[PDB]
């Protein structure tokens, strides 16, 4: 929800990738809380560094990357996406 | 008797007793339901509540361990003063010293604990129609001191599928104004607006939802940590890794009265009706509803009574098989092995066999799930309806078998005219064998008939080249699949049971009135009995059927499988065949029963060690358990029925006395081999390898009901033809005479039955 930060996205894709070739298998989902004044800005971003992880992988459907915008989708989702997962972090409040 | 239990005279009352540190070879459970409900308690700790159906929904996990069978439910009755904990169940405590008694009877479990001049009293018991458990304490002390105990009452919350999933999002409430806990678990597929509840009938002094504070790290069901390690059980309210429930009680007894407790334990749909039901609850009686569920199970138990010479049998026919029957394939599709709560077809078609409405309900059921192309849907679930629609080819005409045999027995052509809708899905699709899809109801209208037509006509047209009926996908034994799968594979018995079904579905159309299908099936009957006595026998024996390849299966030239008893028994269970042939078939049957060392009655006798011609998944499993050459009861019920018909009296209960449970190896400690419980019939037996001799799968069985009525109508004698009761008895030669109390319409006879003939009203003659 900053925008400035724009570096702890590669550093969680690189921990996810790590984990799943360490053999563990989790889904990383990212969650833009921003408006529609740059939410399309962020998409395209998150796209641009994404898209080298979620294409298809050969043999193991969708890879486990998800990318969700708060403008769009409704709020009851997104709380209960929020409460059903196990761990949750921020980009302003911590590193 | 034996070393661990026996019976209680009557038949009604099973009493195992156990010291301290002593268990069973397996858990010797005993099974209560209810329509919308169910649990199953063990001789030492258990129990494993539902809702609405097993599987997809439960409280307790579900651990079919048998070997450690970790309680899910736990009571601790635990010293202040001294710190020696108590507990009436015997899988908890390890005081050496200590004496173990549990009572399982018709609808209820009674644990007595006595250790150190402290008794202890659970009783176990299920409420009708409202779904909820009740759990009596009852504290007994008869030394020379008042004594401080705290009662406890632990439990593990873990709803769905499968645990280790829903932990971490399960909630738990506490109530205030009532001694009662909350479970809920929102994240969940479909059961997200169902609550549990955990409530005492008095103030809780302490409650702990928190498996990290109960149990916690260095402690197990017998050594909780937390009940000596201080007893500040804090309030647990924030949503933890563990779930469970625990209250604490705290009370004084002196010696010369005892002290008496109830817990509930219950689910329910809304909060607000869970707080309605537990608040009725709570002022609620516990004694009423117990001798009111006794009156029930007394009441449907004894409409059929004996007084047969053989104590064992006057136990299993009298309560144990209907009930068992009625817990396991008509209330609770569900035991400690094998948890399929969906309705099966053929499960729900066989079930209701040897009784009244009951069959009428079932069958109109089945007749509800059915789709216009001809086909049935394997199983579906009672609330949602969304099953299977496979390639089964016996499934259809078994709801024929049902509706032909309901006619015979009651005779009611009312409900061949019913209203009953057909259904609409994606059909199938050629490269595979099931699809799940969700059924639709449709707005085209008609009764058993044309289900029944429709039935016959989709197995008219998967017939083979032969004549002989195809496999299709599979048959009874799921096992032997693979065998056609757009090949041409045939079989013998689904050509038998076929025959046995059109020969009095030409009567009843004859009745009704029907000739451009009567002559059909005329010329269909003729054609498959030619088949059958031409491309039908093997020298000595009925073969099974014929492979993809062309290679026969149950015939001498093969490797495997190479005698069968299934087609040998349904050739005369029909009613088809010759005399002479069907005798050579049951002296061929006598190969694979001459095996009384083992004590088992098996299907194959060479095992499937190799694949030749990939018969299914049989060949994964071991040589000589389950269907891979194995025992299985229902296939023997079969056979002693076969033998009663012909004639052979005394061969069918010779071979009956080996299929009872009771009196079946293990008597008193002579065959620990055995390891399951005698009190109810099993589903597979072991009698090949290190293991020979070893029963499985017991409790949920669809042997029960056809076993009742091989004893019912084939050693007994008594039938239901149409109204009046026939008897045509032949009695081996250690009974002499016995009696017979029976009851029908609010009238009762008993009917005295001699060596040769008679009754004690009056003197009549057989099929009177």
């Amino acid at each position: 929800n900053d925008d400035m930060d724009m570096d702890i996205a590669r550093e969680a894709l690189s921990a996810h990738e790590y984990l799943r070739s360490r053999g563990v298998i989790f889904d990383l989902v990212i969650v833009n809380e921003r408006a529609a004044s740059y939410a399309q800005d962020m998409q395209h971003a998150l796209d641009h560094i994404s898209e080298t992880q979620r294409r298809i992988n050969p043999a193991d459907g969708r890879p486990h990357v998800f990318s969700v915008r708060r403008d769009l989708m409704d709020e009851e989702t997104w709380s209960a996406l929020l409460a059903a997962s196990r761990v949750v972090l921020h980009v302003r409040n911590g590193k | 008797w034996n070393g661990f239990g026996g019976f209680a005279k009557n038949g009604q009352e099973y009493v195992v007793r156990l010291n301290g540190g002593q268990s069973t070879p397996h858990p010797w459970i005993n099974v209560i339901s209810n329509e919308n409900f169910g649990f199953h308690i063990s001789a030492e700790g258990a129990g494993f509540s539902w809702s609405r159906n097993s599987r997809d929904y439960q409280l307790t996990p579900w651990t079919n361990d048998p070997v450690i069978n970790r309680p899910g439910e736990a009571f601790y009755v635990a010293d202040v003063e001294t710190g020696k904990l108590y507990t009436p169940c015997a899988a908890l405590s390890r005081d050496p010293e200590a004496m173990f008694e549990t009572r399982h009877g018709l609808g209820y479990s009674i644990l007595t604990g006595v250790a150190d001049t402290l008794e202890v009293e659970l009783t176990q018991t299920v409420d009708r129609e409202k779904p909820v458990k009740f759990s009596q304490v009852i504290v007994r002390n008869k030394g020379s001191k008042s004594r401080r105990l705290k009662v406890y009452a632990y439990v593990e919350w873990v709803l769905g599928n499968n645990g280790q999933k829903s932990a971490p999002f399960i909630l738990s409430r506490h109530d205030a104004g009532s001694n009662a806990i909350f479970a809920s678990n929102p994240y969940s597929i479909d059961y997200s607006a169902r609550t549990s509840f955990l409530t005492l009938d008095s103030e809780a002094s302490g409650f702990t939802t928190s498996r990290r504070e109960f149990i916690g790290r260095f402690g197990s069901a017998q050594a909780p940590q937390g009940i000596v390690a201080g007893a500040a059980l804090s309030g647990t309210t924030e949503v933890d890794g563990d779930p469970c429930a625990a209250l604490m009680q705290e009370i004084h007894l002196k010696p010369g009265e005892e002290r008496h407790m109830t817990f509930i334990l219950g689910d329910a749909d809304n909060a607000e009706e869970a707080e309605a039901l537990v608040k009725d609850v709570r002022q609620a009686d516990f004694l009423s509803v117990l001798e009111e569920s006794k009156k029930f199970w007394t009441g449907f138990t004894g409409q059929l009574q004996v007084s047969t010479p053989d104590a064992g049998f006057n136990h299993m026919v009298n309560n144990w098989l209907p009930y068992q029957a009625l817990a396991c394939r008509i209330l609770a599709r569900t035991a400690f092995y094998q948890s399929s709560g969906a309705f099966g077809f053929r499960d729900q078609l066989q079930d209701t066999l040897a009784f009244p409405d009951l069959a009428r309900t079932q069958i109109l059921r089945a007749a509800g799930r059915q789709f216009p192309e001809g086909d049935v849907q394997h199983w579906w679930l009672p609330l949602t309806g969304a099953g299977v629609r496979t390639t089964i080819s016996d499934d259809v005409v078994w709801l024929a078998y049902a509706i032909n045999q309901y006619v015979s027995a009651t005779g009611d052509a009312a409900i061949l005219d019913e209203s009953i809708p057909f259904l609409k899905g994606p059909a199938l699709m050629p490269g595979q064998h099931d699809a799940f899809f969700q059924p639709e109801t449709s707005e085209r209208s008609a009764t058993l008939y044309e289900h029944a037509a429709l039935a016959l006509d989709l197995a008219i047209h998967r017939t083979g080249e032969n004549g002989l009926p195809l496999i299709l996908g599979g048959d009874w034994n799921d096992g032997m699949n693979r065998v056609g799968v757009g090949g041409k594979g045939t079989s013998v018995w689904l050509g038998w049971f076929l025959a046995g079904a059109l020969r009095d579905f030409i009567e009843i159309a004859e009745k009704r009135g029907d000739t451009d299908r009567v002559g059909k099936w005329a010329s269909h009957r003729e054609k498959l009995r030619h088949v059958l006595e031409t491309a039908g026998w093997d020298g000595s024996y009925y073969r099974r059927g014929y492979f993809d390849d062309g290679t026969p299966l149950g015939s001498a030239s093969s490797e495997e499988c190479q005698i069968d008893s299934l087609g040998q028994s349904w050739s005369v269970l029909s009613g088809e065949g010759e005399e002479g042939r069907s005798r050579q078939a049951m002296d061929a049957v006598m190969e694979h029963l001459v095996d009384e060392k083992t004590g088992i009655i098996r299907l194959f006798t060479p095992p499937f060690s190799r694949a030749s011609h990939d018969p299914g998944y049989i060949k994964g499993y071991p040589p000589g358990v389950r269907e891979n050459g194995g025992q299985y009861t229902h296939a023997a019920t079969w056979v002693v029925l076969a033998l009663a018909k012909q004639g052979r009296a005394q061969e069918a209960w010779n071979c009956f006395k080996l299929l009872n449970p009771v009196n079946h190896a293990l008597d008193a400690a002579s065959s620990e081999t055995y390891r399951v419980e005698p009190y109810v019939v099993t589903a597979d037996v072991y009698g090949e390898g290190a293991y020979a001799g070893r029963g499985g799968w017991s409790w949920y069985t669809g042997s029960a009901g056809w076993l009742y009525r091989a004893a019912v109508e084939g050693i007994l004698g008594i039938t239901r033809t149409d109204g009046k009761l026939h008897v045509s008895p032949s009695l081996p030669e250690d009974w002499s005479g016995f009696s017979i109390r029976i009851t029908l319409d609010g009238k009762a006879r008993d009917i005295a039955v001699s060596r040769k003939a008679g009754t004690a009203d009056v003197s009549v003659s057989v099929d009177g």
